[PDB]
């Protein structure tokens, strides 16, 4: 969705409505940080 | 002749002169008002202690026209905003503003809107009104006035409608209280709620407490014997011993609009109990045609007065159902977007409601 | 005749006195443009030996402006939030009141845009409730001249996913009138009379804003079937149920502001909310058949153009006991997988995912 290459037409209107990256204490949110780095300046905030 | 428009010009001048006198009273006042306080202490004939509602109390004089007998201690008064002197004394009021009286006397013209069982309405009025009108005679001779009356006919003729209408000769305020709403928690301290509602009636002394549903669904499901055991009956005994709520002094009665008089705790029908019960059932053919006529009253269309044929198809239909019948006739006409309602529309409405109730029963 | 001199005085008097009205209104209106004190009306009807007012200022004081010296007690009833002179200590002009914190805008949508065409399956029921609600909005004068007051209480009972919410918002849009949504399950507040106050101000807002649609959800949650038990007995929520009942009769004249209550099982309610003037139009919302489910998911995926010529017949065969929400989820599961299945096989797993 951040690339916005295909969400509009080929796949239904809007990309998947949500993402719940859960899991036991471990890899959780490291992939989120990696996605933040790989994406644009619209970068995340870690709220608790 | 321009002089014949003098009447129209006169009307215009009167119309604008009403506004002009209104604005004259609005601008001529242009007042700052007086501040509100309470007589904290009279002190003496000349100086008085008046405390504002929000702090400071002052030693002020009194209004010349007023007198100490009109001022009195601990009474709301008005002080001058600047010179700080008593200007006028005002009455005060408090309001609990919660769970108070909801339905009041105005709109009591349903004596003609009931139609059916006018003799029954007359009998209930005969039972209720006289102690409600002049209870002092009951004390004067040493006889206890009745508490209220019982009403049958679970879905039938409007029991609440009768409660509203009969208060026409009563000039009282009917109150629609639910048995469950009065009992709340399943404790004998449910009498607190009855105390509050009886205090509300006492404040609005000319009142009649119309009960909604005491024998919860008397036709089926759970009665007084089933489900809650004796809770309803003890809560009713509370209102029964309330009967010493100054019946001579208090213009309060209680109508019990049960569905079915079957499970009504026969211990509550002895003398000193609810006592009187008036029989209301599904309307007969005569009452049915009469209530059909009064329902059609507001409806002015072509149609016909062929009420008996409608009665034939719609026999044993409650008054609320017949009101729904007239509304369904209007609904059919408007769904057709026809400004006319004929007997065929009535036939369609009657068939629709009959099939609906037949399927639901 | 006398008309010439009479009208010569009449035009001059009217225009000059309206100029005086303008002058007084401006001198009061800049003060009306600077009102500062809240108006807690402790109304005392002091008739001059007509009325009067006690105003509780924001700065904690009492002002007894005589005979309410600018506005009329008919429109000014004992309440709050009506303009008060900061210098003249007088009732200045009315202004909108406060809608009870939560009800100021709980979830009020100013205007729904969902259309009737995108929903369906229960077309007979939807047309019935359209005739019972939207027609009393557009052709209200029709009912007025007929003489039959339209009913207000409509209860959509049926399992979730049957489209009650979409149908209600679409009906409100068709009426082009105000729509107010009530979140029923969260109306159970610990605060005493809190639900009663919420319902009171919700009805007040609906009355103040057009013939509205009061869409109260979870009517089963709101009202119990009076199946009292030792664990609980619906003691407190009965106050709120009675408050709603007493609020149902407020809008009988000028029949406006309709009440729409959504639930799954109608039987969980006592025979008290069900009445001719109260909730009367009890409308069934069943799970759509295969044809209706296929048509609904087709309409939902109408804005998707990826797999041509998918008749959704295998989908209808595989949509056993599914809701409109479930069909939408099935179609958008394809809307999520159909990148780069696709035709007639990217639909089954949507239901399998949820459990
Ligand atoms: N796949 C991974 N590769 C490298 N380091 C990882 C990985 N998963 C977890 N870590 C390490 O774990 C630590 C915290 O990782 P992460 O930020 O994913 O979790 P968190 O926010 O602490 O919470 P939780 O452990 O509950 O998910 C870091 O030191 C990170 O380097
Ligand atoms: N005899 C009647 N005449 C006119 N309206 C009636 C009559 N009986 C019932 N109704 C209508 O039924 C509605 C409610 O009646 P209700 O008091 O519930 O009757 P019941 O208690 O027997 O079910 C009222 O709005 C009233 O208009
Ligand atoms: N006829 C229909 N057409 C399109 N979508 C529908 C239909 N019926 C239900 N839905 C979907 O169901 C969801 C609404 O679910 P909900 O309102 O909770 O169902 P219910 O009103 O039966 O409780 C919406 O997101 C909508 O997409």
């Amino acid at each position: 969705p951040l690339l916005h290459p295909e969400r509009f037409v080929n796949l239904g209107i809007e990309p998947p409505k949500g993402v719940l990256l859960f899991g036991p204490p471990g890899t959780g949110k490291t992939l989120c940080a990696r996605a933040v780095a790989n994406r644009t300046d619209a970068c995340f905030i870690r709220v608790i | 002749i321009d002089g014949r428009l003098k009447e129209l010009r006169e009307q215009l001048k009167e119309l604008t002169k009403q506004y002009e006198k209104s604005e004259n009273d609005l601008k001529a006042l242009q007042s700052v008002g007086q501040i509100v306080g309470e007589v904290l202490k009279q002190l003496t004939e000349e100086k008085f202690i008046v405390k504002a509602t929000n702090g400071p109390r002052y030693v002020v004089g009194c209004r010349r026209q007023l007198d100490k007998s009109k001022l009195k201690p601990g009474t709301r008064v008005a002080l001058d905003m600047t010179t700080l002197t008593i200007m006028r004394y005002l009455p005060r009021e408090v309001d609990p503003l919660v769970y108070n009286m909801s339905h009041e006397d105005p709109g009591n013209v349903s004596y003609s809107e009931i139609g059916g069982l006018s003799e029954q309405i007359r009998e209930l009025r005969e039972v209720i009104e006289l102690p409600l009108t002049n209870p002092e005679l009951f004390q004067r001779v040493g006889i206890i006035p009745p508490k209220g009356c019982l009403l049958y006919g679970p879905p039938g003729t409007g029991k609440t409608l009768l409660a509203r209408a009969v208060a026409s000769q009563l000039d009282c305020n009917f109150l629609k209280v639910v048995s469950s709403s009065i009992v709340d928690k399943y404790i004998g301290e449910s009498a607190r709620l009855i105390r509050e509602m009886f205090n509300y009636a006492r404040d609005h002394q000319p009142c009649i407490i119309f009960m909604d549903e005491i024998d919860a669904i008397g036709g089926r499901r759970f009665s007084e014997g089933t489900s809650a055991d004796r809770e309803i009956q003890r809560t009713l005994m509370e209102l029964l011993n309330q009967m010493d709520g100054f019946d001579t002094l208090h213009r309060v009665k209680m109508i019990m609009a049960t569905n079915r008089p079957d499970t009504l705790d026969p211990a509550l029908l002895r003398p000193g109990r609810l006592d009187r019960k008036i029989h209301i059932d599904l309307p007969n053919e005569q009452a049915r045609l009469d209530i059909l006529k009064i329902h059609a009253g507001p409806i002015t269309k072509h149609g016909e007065i062929d009420y008996e044929a409608i009665v034939k198809l719609s026999d044993g239909f409650n008054g609320a159902d017949l009101r729904n019948v007239c509304t369904e006739a209007g609904m059919f006409a408007i769904r057709a977007d026809h400004d006319f309602v004929v007997q065929e529309d009535f036939m369609k409405a009657v068939r629709k409601v009959a099939d609906s109730k037949k399927l639901e029963s | 005749k006398i008309m010439k001199s009479e009208v010569l005085r009449v035009t001059h008097e009217l225009q000059a006195m309206k100029d005086k009205i303008k002058e007084n209104s401006e001198k009061i209106k800049v003060n009306k443009t600077l009102p500062y004190l809240v108006s807690n009306v402790i109304e005392l009807l002091d008739v001059d030996p007509g009325k009067c007012a006690v105003i509780k200022t924001s700065t904690r004081q009492t002002y007894f402006l005589p005979v309410i010296g600018l506005v009329d007690a008919e429109k000014l009833k004992p309440g709050d939030l009506v303009g008060v002179n900061k210098d003249s200590y007088l009732i200045l002009e009315t202004l909108p009141t406060e809608y009870d914190s939560r009800v100021k805008a709980m979830e009020v949508d100013e205007r729904p845009t969902e259309q009737y065409s995108d929903i369906g399956g229960l077309d007979k029921q939807i047309q019935e409730l359209v005739e019972a609600i939207v027609l009393p909005m557009n052709h209200k004068e029709k009912f007025e001249n007929l003489g039959i007051q339209p009913p207000k209480g409509v209860l959509m009972y049926g399992p979730p996913g049957t489209g009650k919410t979409l149908l209600a918002r679409a009906c409100a849009a068709q009426t082009k009138a105000t729509f107010l949504k009530l979140a029923g399950p969260q109306l159970v507040q610990m605060f005493i009379g809190d639900g009663a106050k919420l319902v009171r101000d919700a009805f007040a807002l609906a009355k103040e804003k057009a013939p509205s649609i009061i869409f109260i959800d979870e009517l089963d949650a709101i009202g119990t079937k009076r199946f009292d038990s030792e664990k609980a007995g619906d003691r407190e929520v009965q106050r709120t149920m009675l408050e709603l009942l007493n609020q149902l009769d407020g809008f009988q004249p000028n029949t406006q502001v309709k009440v729409i209550a959504a639930t799954n099982r109608v039987d969980i309610l006592d025979p008290a909310l069900l009445r001719s003037g109260r909730l009367d139009r009890k409308i069934e919302f069943p799970m759509p058949n295969e044809e209706a489910r296929a048509r609904i998911m087709q309409i939902h995926s109408r804005k998707m153009n990826v797999s041509p010529d998918v008749n959704y017949e295998e989908l209808a065969r595989c949509t056993d006991d599914f809701n409109g929400a479930q069909c939408k989820a099935v179609c958008v599961e394809a809307g999520m997988i159909a990148l780069r299945e696709l035709t007639h096989e990217d639909y089954m797993e949507g239901i399998l995912e949820v459990q």
